[PDB]
């Protein structure tokens, strides 16, 4: 009944031997792209192996140069950062949260917070430039 | 009796497949959980295509930082351009190494040549219409942001998804017994196509000048042997290819990678459910039609069956 | 709340941490990270979504409500930095990836 196919002088391994058969020379020269597709390791914000006040100090300076503003904290919240930033609504807020994986392991965690006076773009590309901030001053 | 019967049943089966269209959204063709991969316009074009390969993507969306807006879709077209831009002028090899997303446009504007969207929620049958008369494979869902009033992407919408979720869903695609053939919906007349010896370049241009995804590869009596897709020109431009311009479609082809899924044939007798079938167990774009002894007559892809289920014969 | 460009004095005079010490709990050192946000789930959270568009296995990854709005990252590559957010669409979940250049 069914007359759908895959034709086979279409798949590679024909389509080359008919080329060497044919003798050209470019059949040996020219190897067919092989693209290593490897899992890329995702991870939640970025690590550090120095400690927390040295972690929170910097993470601070580089939003300083970089023209943000933040909250005072409380002695509750000493390790949470309750950020404004310039960048219709115009200032973006940020929560940035430092967490302990291991005594000398820490992870420092970014959230979207929202506008003020969805698309997450506008909040990874400031990201993108606090984290390169956060890496030159190392 | 038994061809009105027939001609019955497929009337019902796509009535049944409009309905469905008609009944569902853009959003619903959505996975519950999925990847957006989105590209800076100040990405390197050469970096920008290592990005698509190995992601198994041949499109993306940009975003310009500077501005905060979404700028259009990157697709093989632009490859097009940049090789065809190359090719004219190969003395600017340097400029095309460190060539910018945000330059395609003078790419575009020193070979000077000249985008459909849909809100999720509205109708998918709507969705369909756009697509095809936006003379794409694909449409971009784009919502507004609550917060900034700006225009978001939310996803990019195949035609392949959407009739792979139409085949998915109704299984009254069985139904549709009617051969291709008597369907009026083949594209016969003024097949563009070339020989193994025509130079890739010659085939590149083929692709533009007649605005289609390939161009099938015939020999000298018209047999078809194999075809070159604008997917291929990703593969052609990748690492860098300069030796590799002037060079013949055939030799070309060898840079195709060995999981090629391969080309689909059928013949005027195969039937649109069998082609739903196909479309259902893989990744088929279009299917060309040969003869008893495999010479091209023509091709159906899938705007063409997308056409057909909206439009009728 | 009140917002200023003024770095809490915290983490600029070693007076503020000392006095905390001294004056008569969990508090003084930062919060242990949360399961939902370990590395190892975020992975198997994409691998479910790889297993079921190359090899189609059960179900897709629905994120914990949890992860939502919050950055991921990977190593950079060819000066490539790709970041991304998991964020809710209706409800559906988009991860929102974004490739940008160090320039
Ligand atoms: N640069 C552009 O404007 C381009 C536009 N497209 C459009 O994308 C839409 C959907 O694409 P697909 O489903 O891939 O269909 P397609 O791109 O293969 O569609 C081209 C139309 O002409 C026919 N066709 C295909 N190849 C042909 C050939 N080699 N010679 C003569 N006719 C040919 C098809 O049956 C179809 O009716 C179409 O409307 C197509 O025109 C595709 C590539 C480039």
């Amino acid at each position: 009944d069914s007359t759908v196919s895959i034709l086979p002088t279409s798949l590679p391994q024909i389509h080359r031997a008919n080329m060497l058969a044919q003798g050209s020379p470019a059949a040996s020269k020219i190897s067919p792209l092989v693209t290593k597709k490897s899992k890329t390791r995702w991870h939640f914000g970025i690590r550090s192996r120095s400690y927390p006040l040295d972690v929170m100090g910097e993470i601070y300076i580089a939003l300083k140069n970089l023209g943000a503003e933040w909250a005072k904290p409380s002695e509750e919240d000493l390790w949470t950062i309750k950020l404004r930033w310039k960048y219709i609504p115009d200032l973006m807020k940020m929560v940035i949260q430092l967490f302990q994986i291991e005594t000398n392991n820490y992870l420092v965690d970014f959230k979207f917070d929202g506008w003020e006076s969805f698309s997450a773009y506008p909040f990874l590309h400031l990201t993108t430039k606090l984290i390169m901030e956060l890496a030159v001053n190392s | 009796d038994s061809q009105e019967k027939v001609s019955i049943e497929q009337q019902l089966a796509v009535e049944s497949i409009r309905k469905f269209l008609n009944s569902k959204t853009s959003y619903d063709v959505l996975p519950v959980s999925y990847r957006l991969i989105v590209l800076d316009t100040s990405l390197l074009v050469k970096k920008s295509l290592n990005v698509l390969l190995q992601n198994s993507i041949v499109s993306a969306p940009l975003w310009d930082s500077k501005t905060s807006r979404f700028a259009g879709l990157l697709t093989t077209t632009d490859f097009i351009n940049v090789i065809q831009y190359y090719f004219s002028n190969p003395d600017k090899f340097e400029l095309v190494d460190k060539l910018q997303l945000d330059g395609l446009k003078d790419i575009e504007r020193a070979l000077g040549v000249d985008t459909a969207s849909i809100h999720p929620s509205r109708p998918l049958f709507e969705a369909c219409l756009k697509m095809l008369e936006s003379r794409s494979g694909r449409i971009p869902l784009i919502d507004q942001d609550e917060e900034t009033h700006r225009e978001i992407v939310v996803s990019v919408l195949t035609q392949y998804r959407i009739l792979k979720f139409v085949a998915l869903n109704c299984r009254e695609t069985h139904f549709l017994k009617i051969p291709i053939g008597d369907l009026n919906i083949i594209t016969q007349d003024n097949m563009k196509s070339c020989q193994m010896t025509t130079p890739v370049i010659d085939v590149i241009q083929m692709l533009t000048q007649g605005r289609v995804s390939s161009v099938p590869i015939i020999d000298e009596n018209g047999y078809l042997i194999n075809v070159y897709e604008a997917y291929d020109v990703l593969g052609l431009i990748k690492g860098g290819i300069y030796n590799d311009l002037s060079l013949s479609v055939g030799e070309a082809l060898m840079r195709r990678s060995d999981d090629f899924e391969g080309v689909y044939t059928c013949t005027k007798n195969d039937k649109l459910s069998t082609i739903m079938d196909n479309i259902r167990k893989a990744r088929v774009h279009r299917f060309f039609v040969v003869d008893d002894v495999g010479r091209l007559v023509g091709v159906l892809t899938l705007s063409d069956i997308l056409k057909y289920i909206l439009l009728g014969s | 709340m009140e917002y200023t460009t003024d770095i809490p004095a915290v983490f600029t005079d070693p007076s503020v941490m000392e006095r905390y010490y001294y004056t008569l709990t969990s508090w003084l050192t930062p919060p242990q990270l949360p399961p939902q946000l370990e590395n190892v789930i975020l992975n198997k959270y994409y691998a479910t979504q790889d297993q079921f568009n190359e090899n189609n296995s059960g179900a897709l990854p629905i994120p914990n409500h949890v992860v939502l709005n919050h950055l991921v990252t990977s190593s950079i590559k060819h000066n490539t930095l790709c970041v991304a957010s998991i964020v809710r669409y209706k409800q559906k979940y988009v991860t929102q990836i974004l490739y940008t250049p160090i320039e």
